[PDB]
């Protein structure tokens, strides 16, 4: 989401508004474990 | 019916011409919940502070003008033991907590006589500054006692004297002509309140829930809460009656929740 | 493509009543609950319903403190004909000026429906006697008999136990509702008139005060209502 | 009717209580709180930044201070002086003498309505420049904040800090206005129009709320500090109620019989 | 046909923070896959909860090295009835100043919930001691002695096999949220004191060094919130 | 995000007539009902189809009051072969000006249908006598004998028990409208005239008033329709 | 409601467009009691 | 109707965009009756 409230239309294809990687085919997580 | 005894621990209290209790905003002014902006566990209600503490206000005479009247700030009279007011094991525990969330049960006691003439306008007035002068000190208790009772005045009506930062000589003294804080006599009646009538009681009851800008507040400084007896007609009789009946009031906490548990305030 | 448009001729307008939202700047915040917080206002006519006391000029005859403006009437011994009290049904009369019916509706343009009266007795329980309450509409001359104000709408009040009578102010007017503020005396801004007449003089025992004093209170009846939000009047503040 | 107003109740009637007749049918709901206050009125006039300012000092403020005075508004219908909350509403009725006039703000409209003790809404500020053909700019700093100072060098030349940053900053087009929604944003539940309590233990002044505002917006040009010009610019703030709640009966002001 | 509409007064306003998009320029890019890259972060929270050393002036006692601000306390092995050290609960403090909780929340207006100051006894192993940590909500004079801070929020240490000690100031406010920069003192940016006493002075065997030290430590508590971006001070750069 | 549009050459415009609405200010408004008002009008041509007074300059002989024009015909007792009265059909001619039909309809630009001519006579119950109406359609010269009048639409009118006779001038055009004002005049803004000659002189008994009266009253027939308002012509002020 | 004829469209979100509570998880009533 | 070719859509309630009579609660008649 971000700072974005537009729930309702989106005029550009997701692919234009934004980039998307290619294919090479709440609850937040500790970033260090102890084992 | 009229005749009503109010337990508290152990505090009871008579009145044989009650009016019935006036509750403001709530039916049930008493049920309220621990506040959310405190993750301490807080301390509430113990017998030795739910009960009845009863105090003194200056006596009614003739003199008394049309508006004139007295305020005792909760829990701030407490602090200062106005009245003789002393809040027992209550104020004990307020001087130890920072914060403290509270609602009022408070009865006005003025007795006169079937030949007297004359009534008081008793309410609950939510935030207000009229226990101090306009330099921005509380009154004294000796100045509470040289006065008697307040005169009803412009600088009331206004707001114009109410306590606030002078400047500083960068700048030119504004002229003040208004507060938020006025007291507009003739609405007084807007807030929780009952009227005492020489001719039909010798006591009114009120009862109040907490109320605050915020969940709870800070036990030293707040004042959401000021019990208000003022003049709405002129005490009268003829020579020979009792003259300058005296004027009692009896406070108790509800529901009362303390957090942020410390040694004794002392002032800095 | 783009969507075609004609924008109209109040484009960039701003209207300060517009009934529309503009634009968030700061969106996403939440707030510290209110449910903790009794006495929820929903409608000003929850306060305009309250009663609050009116104010009279002491009868020449003020207090060496001035703006000697009373909330009582007091009752004169001496027989008269004619009204102990009385005041026009036109909400801009300064009696009603510092009510909260007569503030709040002050901010309106208009009004419909039923003002209340609430008198209570404050002299001694001792005393007896009774009092002519009533409402004139419009008329060429004010009435001021007795004879008059009993061909009105009226209601007699017997002073005893209780303490209070309320007197309700019909609506009775042309137009379904009536001007707020009385800028030009009008059928639609200016109702009549609503006086008091002590019917049989107090009677006291020996010791007694004279001169017993009665309460005036004005409030929203239960049908009133208030139309069309007006500029306010500033002046408070000077 | 009968009844004892010292109860501290007493009943709305109508005509048919005593007499005879009917009750009026409802003619509207104007008073419904968040209807009455969804609307906009003028708040304060505000000079316009050319530079980067220095945020007026707290009282007491001694002779020799160097300060932009009158840029910053604080938004609250409570009264204000000199950008800050205040609790005394003043003016000038002598503007003649030795010393900065302190700018001061009150919203008449809302206190002659503001029967209750707390109210509580969102916050609609619309800017209205009061100089033909401006071009100005929009900066707000939520309540709590505080305005960031000085500037850095792009080119020689100076620009302030109040260009940048992470609150809303509103660019309008030559000759046009500002519009925007701000939530409640305090720490506080709610905004005390009346207070009784105070914000310190110590050398406070008792019945000033600490954070009664929806923040504080102030209004510049989008130019460097050295294109700056002599003529003081003015810019009106406009504010609306959205979503308002109120609480607690209270009075309205006291109206002279003089 | 054309579509009717209205601009709005604040049309061709460019808003820095609007809550929407504008028209992508250059689309259809396809960018190298980050799945390979561990360690994201989603919420700055994640990081104010890793616990960073605090700063205290070395006791009027500098090293030629300006500068000196040190990450830990000295036990002195004087006796003396009052903190080995304190700081107020207000995290626009100096102390807080470089830890990653205060360097981050001094970016947001406000904060909710507990602050966690954790300490680390870095003393040689064949030392005992106690130590007893108080916090102190707003009082008009920050307490000093044992007797006093006993009274308040406090745990007594006691130093053995484990090494540290965390601590949880409780979160005690009037309000809901707090503010992060004390601009002005008051009870909503100022929340009392945390305090560090030594209960017992710390005992050693012979041929072992002196004034042992503690590390202080201060990270966001489980419940910690922040609320509100905030312009940030780029004085770091000067 | 953002709506591409294409905002067209006549933004900005104000078409005075444009069938759409505009902003509200101060909605929210409840009126008082007007259910209690009888007499609603949802059409003009429900005024126009009440039939009113026409007027003629009163024969060669007016009254020492200025502006002497008359609702009526007084019937002359000398034989002549020409019309009592005729006038053209054209709308905005003088006689329809004051006539409702007349006034409505010269606010717009056509009109279709057919006209009504009502006529009542105002003589004594004792007289007797026949009048013929004709209507004659366009020709290059005015009809005034019976002869010419009595080969165009026409009928035959009786005088005795009822009072009245209504002649319907018939809808005979070349196009679909005409216009309602004879600007230029051509076959499209005048349609011809109506005529009143006398068939049979009227008869009286001895001891009656002689030249009796014949009302004359205009107004649209049922088929009667109005095309495109005009802009009113002002000078009834002046 | 409010000064609100909107009855159509809501662009920006609920929680973007208004501030809203979190969570600690006509008829005209009156404000005073007599019991 | 009136004067009004919009058949699509209103954007502004009913009785914000016109003012409605509060509750108390083609064919062309003749504006005269003989009787
Ligand atoms: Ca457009």
């Amino acid at each position: 989401r971000g700072n974005n409230g537009n729930m309702t239309f989106n005029y550009y294809a997701n692919t234009y508004q934004n980039s998307v990687d290619f294919s090479t085919s709440g609850i937040l997580n500790p970033l260090g474990y102890l084992k | 019916d009229r005749v009503t005894t109010q337990t508290a621990g152990n505090t009871a209290i008579n009145t044989q011409s009650s009016l019935g209790v006036l509750c403001a905003y709530v039916e049930d002014p008493t049920k309220s919940d621990p506040p959310s902006s405190s993750t301490d566990q807080p301390t509430t209600t113990f017998t030795a502070i739910d009960r009845w503490y009863t105090g003194r206000l200056n006596s009614w005479t003739k003199a008394v003008k049309t508006f004139s009247f007295q305020a005792v700030p909760l829990p701030g009279a407490f602090l200062s033991r106005q009245g003789g007011l002393n809040g027992g094991a209550f104020t004990a525990t307020l001087h130890r907590h920072f914060l403290m969330k509270c609602g009022w049960q408070v009865q006005v006691q003025c007795n006169l006589t079937q030949f007297h003439q004359g009534a008081l306008l008793v309410a609950m007035v939510p935030e207000t500054t009229l226990d101090v002068k306009p330099d921005g000190k509380a009154k004294s208790l000796q100045e509470l006692n040289e006065e008697q009772w307040v005169e009803m005045s412009d600088d009331y009506r206004t707001g114009k004297n109410m306590p606030f930062q002078s400047l500083g000589t960068y700048y030119r003294p504004p002229n003040w002509t208004w507060g938020p804080n006025f007291i507009n006599p003739y609405q007084v009646t807007v807030f929780p309140h009952q009227i005492l009538n020489a001719r039909t009681s010798t006591s009114v009851d009120i009862n109040v829930p907490y109320i605050g800008e915020t969940p709870t507040q800070s036990s030293e400084t707040q004042n959401s809460w000021t019990l208000l007896v003022m003049v709405l007609v002129p005490l009268d009789y003829k020579e020979g009656a009792t003259t300058d009946p005296e004027i009692t009031f009896s406070v108790r906490p509800t529901s009362p929740y303390f957090n942020g548990l410390r040694n004794r305030y002392t002032a800095g | 493509g783009p969507i075609p448009t004609a924008p109209r001729e109040n484009s960039l307008m701003f209207l300060s009543t517009l009934p529309d939202d503009t634009v968030p700047a700061y969106g996403n915040v939440r707030t510290p609950p209110v449910n903790y917080l009794p006495g929820e206002i929903t409608d000003l006519l929850q306060l305009a319903r309250i009663p609050t006391l009116m104010a009279f000029e002491r009868v020449p005859e003020p207090v060496p403190a001035s703006d000697t403006y009373v909330p009582y009437v007091a009752v004169p011994t001496q027989f008269d004909d004619r009204p102990l009290i009385s005041f026009p049904i036109t909400l801009s009369d300064p009696v009603y000026q510092n009510t909260l019916v007569g503030a709040i509706s002050s901010n309106f343009a208009n009004y419909r429906g039923c003002i209340q009266i609430t008198l209570t007795f404050c002299g001694p329980m001792m005393a007896r006697g009774k009092f002519l309450l009533s409402y004139s509409p419009p008329n060429g001359t004010q009435p001021q008999t007795l004879s008059e104000a009993m061909q009105c709408t009226y209601s007699i009040w017997d002073i005893g136990l209780n303490s209070s009578w309320t007197f309700v102010v019909p609506y009775i007017s042309p137009s379904d509702y009536r001007e707020t503020r009385a800028i030009t005396n009008s059928v639609y801004s200016a109702d009549g008139w609503f006086s008091l007449h002590k019917l049989t003089k107090i009677t006291l025992p020996p010791d007694c005060p004279q001169s017993p004093c009665i309460l005036f209170f004005a409030s929203a009846g239960e049908d009133y209502t208030l139309r069309l939000p007006v500029d306010c009047n500033p002046s408070y503040v000077f | 009717s009968t009844d004892n107003a010292e109860t501290g109740v007493i009943e709305a009637g109508n005509t048919d209580t005593d007499f005879s007749g009917e009750l009026a049918a409802p003619g509207s709901n104007h008073t419904n709180v968040k209807f009455l206050f969804d609307r906009s009125r003028l708040l304060n006039v505000i000079k316009v930044l050319e530079k980067d300012a220095v945020f007026p000092r707290p009282f007491p403020t001694q002779e020799g201070a160097q300060q932009d005075d009158g840029y910053f508004c604080l938004l609250t219908p409570r009264p204000t002086v000199a950008s800050r909350p205040a609790t005394r509403f003043g003016l000038y009725a002598n503007p003649s003498g030795s010393g900065v006039l302190a700018n001061t703000s009150l919203d008449f409209n809302f206190y002659s309505l503001a029967c209750f003790t707390y109210f509580r809404s969102d916050l609609e500020v619309t800017v209205v420049s009061l100089e033909p053909d401006l071009e100005f700019a929009v900066g707000w700093f939520p309540s709590g904040s505080e305005y960031q100072a000085s500037s850095f060098v792009y080119d020689q030349l100076h620009v302030p800090f109040h260009f940048t940053g992470r609150t809303p900053r509103a660019f309008a087009s030559k000759g046009g206005k500002v519009s925007f929604v701000l939530p409640w944003n305090s720490v506080s539940s709610v905004l005390p129009v009346r207070w009784g309590g105070a914000s310190k233990l110590s050398s406070a002044t008792r019945g000033l709320p600490a954070h009664a505002d929806w923040g504080t917006i102030y209004a510049f040009v989008p130019r460097p500090n050295e294109k700056k010009s002599t003529a003081v610019k003015h810019v009106a703030v406009y504010i609306r109620y959205k979503n308002a709640r109120a609480w607690c009966p209270s009075m309205l002001p006291f109206r002279s019989y003089k």
